[PDB]
């Protein structure tokens, strides 16, 4: 009876998990029955691991021992399975169940019913549950590879979430809508929407991260590389620490490409770190090729790992690479030199003639990646004599940004010191 | 908090220099002395 | 302490493994001489399989027979001690068993036997002796995990009540491991704190130890400390009388004679490539010493004519141009070249300016951390 004993221990753990679900419910009533805001996040933060521990027989007993007011809609869950917020929480749990069970028809129907319910009820403490429902409904449609009807659905829902001055639902809907645009490769509608929507200044860390990823990708494709790099780097700094391996991988990949485009060389600690090595190795080879300026090795790497690039989505940035590869050469040359002559850039940048040198270096300056002058009366490319930047307003400005930031955190921290009674 | 499920997933602090050179500083210096 | 095994065995194996010295008649003769003398049957089999050698059955059979007989007598004596004698001799029999296992090179057998002996034993001294044997086996087979594990083990045992001879021996072991993992700062610290007390003649000769101390010190120490502790050093300068090629290398850099410094750096490179503990570090050592030399020269200049600097370094103008470009790009040096009129200006940052940049960087790190903290906990 080893199987029976294992089932017994698992069901004791299941009683523990049911107690955890009851505690989450109780927190939700602390919020809504207490009517105080928030605390739905408190009851919700354990959603991922709880989804992990979900169990079919456990939910079979749950959908018969829960729902004190048995509105008879429980029979839309019971057959497939074999309050104003707790019902949404339970429904989200059930759609999670079908999700991990790979049952994406009743999953979509039950998600639709959940959406009808949340849309009908015009609550203000239910917006967070609505946000999570939006995300998982999108994921259902994603495993079902429509991604299209969800566009209009989520887009109207975003309209509602921004009419009601909501933050969490607004951010999550904006994020999922951007994901849909990017999955269909509509980097013009995506850009227009990002331009004419304002992200909640007070938004979850996990949503800031995703928004920053998508915005950085939009700008990267749009050829605004400096802000693209800033956005991706900030997204990474915003990202979770002990999780989201895939998200970190994708942000890192795009950041490597964007930096290489700006003309820099990434940091090697990335390719070092164990959670990424296997993911980013193709970019390891690509960075070697770009740093060397070896177009032959670059072509080899493209022909050898091109499929992964077309998979993650980089395959135009990695030709804009070629361009910024010659740019990277000129940036190194102008980083360690002060008066290099053109006939000497031709060679050390692998060019043909001083005329081509003139054109390429002039364009590099125009793009503002080398910051030098040029003189063809004698043919040299003198840089800018560095001025001692402490008798200048640059320290002023830098410390101004940093002091403003510190003051802002003091403000936000002294705020949010809520006292209960 | 939430694992972003929508996204599928030496001991030496190396810092580049893994280039391809005619040895690091032996044949280079030999040829240098030879041509000087 | 005994040689379990001669790390010269590892030196010989790696020297043969290196492609340049694969066909070394002498090296091969000496390696096989040691193999036959100490009867390392599993190690010899591994050598043959790895290096694609034609086995000599006529002697390999005798070697296997000798190993089998010795192991049989050892474990028979161990059983006799178990059935007749107490722990004080059962432990010694097990120790002899493990010692023969390591001396024959059966890695798995030696590790198992030493683990069992450590489980049995209670005396601190012999616990440390077993731990040292394990560290040296780990060093022999370059198993970073095993070496580090027994390393914290040994630190714990010595902290739990130890003695200074084993402190010095552990320090030298830590230094060799630091050289392995390219932590030359700790390597220099330990080596210079235990150069006056070299007692571990099993790992390497004292000439080799002083040479390693000089090398690591030059790569990891500032000029003040180098003068105080490696040129004004009693023993570290006593042995350099017997070592003429290393004294020149050190004193070239200190006296600011630089052409001799590159000559000796090429010498040191070709030496360390052949070496087995520095082999995956010679590119880095050479590059970092080159950067140290260039920075030392330019630390007392503001516009150094490229021709003069080439003459000082005993090279040409093109070579200097190429390598300075490389190092400035890497960001190590503080110097900007001007090739039209060949002049290498030096844009070193003033004290205030450098302090500003450090404040910006470190404050940026702290700001990132606090920003994460606040954003996380406020909401």
């Amino acid at each position: 009876t080893a199987a029976a004993a294992a089932e017994h221990s698992q069901r004791e753990l299941d009683t523990v998990t049911l107690e955890d679900i009851k505690e989450h419910v109780k927190q939700l009533e602390k919020a809504v029955s207490g009517k105080e805001p928030r605390f739905v996040l408190r009851a919700l933060r354990m959603l991922p691991s709880t989804s992990r521990r979900l169990n079919h027989y456990v939910l079979y007993k749950a959908v018969q021992g829960f729902f004190t007011s048995n509105n008879a809609t429980r029979d839309f869950l019971l057959p497939f399975l074999e309050l104003p917020e707790v019902e949404a929480y339970l429904q989200l749990l059930v759609v999670i169940f079908m999700m991990n069970s790979k049952r994406y028809k009743e999953a979509q129907k039950i998600s639709d019913d959940l959406m009808q319910k949340i849309s009908t009820q015009n609550r203000r403490a239910l917006d967070l549950v609505a946000a999570k429902c939006y995300y998982y409904h999108a994921r259902v449609y994603e495993f079902l590879d429509k991604l299209d009807v969800v566009r209009s659905f989520l887009h109207a829902r975003l309209r509602t979430a921004t009419l009601r001055h909501d933050a969490d639902g607004q951010a999550t809907l904006l994020n999922l809508l951007l994901r849909n645009y990017l999955h269909y490769s509509l980097y013009d509608q995506a850009e227009k929407l990002v331009s004419k929507s304002v992200f909640p200044e007070q938004a979850n860390n996990n949503e800031w991260a995703r928004y920053l990823y998508y915005t950085g990708r939009i700008k990267a494709i749009q050829l605004e590389y400096s802000e693209a790099r800033r956005t991706m780097t900030n997204a990474l700094r915003k990202a979770p620490q002990h999780t989201a391996v895939g998200f970190k991988q994708t942000v890192h990949k795009l950041l490597i490409v964007v930096e290489l485009l700006l003309g820099e060389i990434p940091d090697r600690l990335q390719f070092r770190q164990p959670s990424l090595k296997r993911s980013l190795m193709p970019y390891f080879l690509l960075t070697q090729a770009v740093r060397t300026g070896n177009l032959a090795k670059f072509n080899q790497v493209l022909d050898q790992f091109g499929e992964k690039f077309q998979a993650d989505g980089t395959y135009t940035l990695i030709i804009r690479l070629r361009h910024n590869v010659i740019k990277t050469g000129v940036r190194m040359i102008s980083l360690s030199y002060s008066r290099i002559s053109l006939a000497d850039i031709a060679q050390k940048l692998q060019l043909d003639s001083p005329e081509d040198a003139e054109f390429i270096v002039a364009k590099a300056i125009r793009d503002g990646v080398i910051e030098a002058s040029i003189n063809h009366e004698k043919g040299y490319v003198q840089s800018k004599e560095m001025i001692d930047i402490y008798s200048t307003r640059e320290p002023q400005l830098a410390f101004h940004q940093r002091i403003s930031f510190c003051l802002d955190i003091h403000n936000m921290s002294v705020k949010a010191m809520r006292f209960p009674p | 908090d939430d694992e972003f499920e929508e996204f599928p997933a030496h001991v030496w602090e190396d810092n580049w220099d893994d280039d391809n050179v005619e040895d690091d500083f032996s044949n280079q210096l030999r040829a240098e002395l030879e041509k000087h | 302490l005994p040689k379990n095994p001669d790390l010269r065995i590892a030196q010989l194996r790696f020297l043969l493994s290196l492609p340049e010295h694969r066909g070394d008649a002498a090296v091969r003769d000496e390696l096989m001489a040691a193999v036959r003398d100490n009867n390392m049957a599993p190690y010899y089999e591994a050598l043959c399989k790895s290096l694609d050698w034609q086995i000599d059955v006529d002697l390999l059979n005798k070697m296997k027979k000798a190993n089998e007989d010795e192991l049989k007598r050892l474990d028979e004596e161990l059983e006799d001690a178990e059935k007749n004698l107490g722990e004080s001799e059962i432990r010694d029999a097990m120790m002899a068993k493990a010692e023969y296992l390591c001396r024959i090179g059966d890695k798995e057998g030696a590790l198992t036997a030493f683990r069992k002996t450590y489980d049995k034993t209670v005396a601190l001294g012999h616990r440390l002796d077993i731990v040292f044997y394990l560290l040296r086996i780990g060093l022999f087979y370059m198993d970073n995990d095993l070496i580090t594990r027994n390393t914290e083990k040994a630190k714990s045992l010595i902290e739990e009540g130890g003695d200074w001879d084993r402190r010095n021996r552990l320090k030298v072991y830590q230094g060799l491991y630091c050289v392995a993992i390219r932590d030359f700062k700790q390597a220099a610290e330990l080596f210079l704190d235990t150069v006056s007390t070299f007692t571990s003649y099993e790992l390497m000769d004292y000439k080799t130890f002083v040479t390693y101390t000089v090398y690591v010190s030059m790569i990891a120490l500032e000029r003040p400390d180098l003068r105080e502790k490696v040129i004004k050093g009693a023993e570290i300068l006593e042995v350099l009388h017997s070592l003429p090629a290393v004294r020149q290398y050190l004193f070239s850099l200190y006296e600011c004679r630089y052409s001799v410094f590159f000559q000796s750096l090429a010498v040191v490179e070709q030496e360390m490539k052949k070496d087995w503990l520095f082999a995956p570090h010679y590119r880095y050592y050479v590059r970092e010493m080159r950067i140290h030399a260039y920075s030392q020269l330019l630390e007392s200049y503001r516009s150094l004519t490229l021709g003069y600097m080439a003459e000082a370094f005993g090279v040409g103008v093109e070579f200097i141009d190429q390598e300075l470009s490389r190092f400035i790009a890497a960001g190590r040096l503080h110097c900007k070249i001007d090739k039209v009129n060949e002049i290498v200006e030096t844009n070193r940052p003033d004290s205030k300016n450098w302090q500003y940049q450090e404040t910006i960087k470190k404050g940026d790190l702290l700001l990132n951390r606090v920003q994460k903290l606040s954003r996380v906990i406020n909401m």
